[PDB]
């Protein structure tokens, strides 16, 4: 995860 | 109402569990979101009040809650965060909404087993029962045909006496 | 004043609780049929009761739909027992085979009762009251509170949620 822009899902 | 932590931690802990069990729907949610790591400055000026699953598990395991309504608004915060800062069509939304429905399933019988009318978010329209101090959704316990001349009394507390 | 069921929900909710009236053995063998005096060689039962009450009777009124409420049913079920209570001496195999149908049936019809949005199976009595919106009766002592007052008349808990579940 971390799915958020920076990273990727 | 103030709970012993330990019967809160007991209670909620297996609601808190089922979120972390969704793989990989959870995972954006087990840290707080470090804004420079992932190289969105942005959402500090977006997001106020930030919450995450570790911080609801710690406030569970340091005994923090008093009663469970403020455990249920720590998780609608961390939802309406996600909801809030991430566009509809990302997978971060999708995946809070994904966590929302999980919840929303477990929630309500545990709440229930707890002597609460329902585990959902709804007003802040809320009576305390006068005997037992649990706080009730208005819309889920009062009724036009039911007076109540010395305060509110749920059923448990009825059941009692 | 009243609630009407559909004949056929009152047999398949009520049925099983005289079935298992007409399992004990030989308890049950007694109450199977209308007590038919002459064949008994007893005279004396139509001057002690007055309204004879059997199985083989409720069964009929079940099947033909001659109950609205539940509540009829359980009537005659006690009738049935009282009748059978009053006619036998204490002493006598009858009276303990009647006493041991209304322990079985105590336990099989509040569970039964409650599945048809009753307060509990216990027989009616003349303590009762009415639902305002449905128009079931319940005891006073299952519903009714010390702590609340009821301007438009009683209403019962299933009532209640269902005005509360379709605000949401
Ligand atoms: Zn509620
Ligand atoms: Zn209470
Ligand atoms: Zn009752
Ligand atoms: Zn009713």
């Amino acid at each position: 995860g971390l799915g958020k822009g920076g990273a990727k899902a | 109402k103030i709970f012993k932590p330990e019967e809160l931690r007991q209670a909620l802990m297996p609601t808190l569990e089922a979120l972390y069990r969704q793989d990989p729907e959870s995972l954006p949610f087990r840290q707080p979101v470090d804004p420079q790591l992932l190289g969105i400055p942005d959402y500090f000026d977006i997001v106020k009040s930030p919450m995450d699953l570790s911080t609801i598990k710690r406030k569970l395991d340091t005994g923090q809650y008093q009663e469970p309504w403020q455990y249920v608004d720590d998780i609608w915060l961390m939802f309406n965060n996600a909801w809030l800062y991430n566009r509809k069509t990302s997978r971060v939304y999708k995946y809070c909404s994904k966590l929302s429905e999980v919840f929303e399933q477990e929630i309500d019988p545990v709440m229930q087993s707890l002597g609460y009318c329902c585990g959902r978010k709804l007003g802040e329209l809320f009576v305390e029962c006068t005997e037992c101090g649990r706080k009730m959704h208005q819309i889920c316990v009062l009724h036009h045909e039911i007076i109540w001349p010395a305060g509110f009394v749920c059923d448990g507390c009825l059941k009692k006496s």
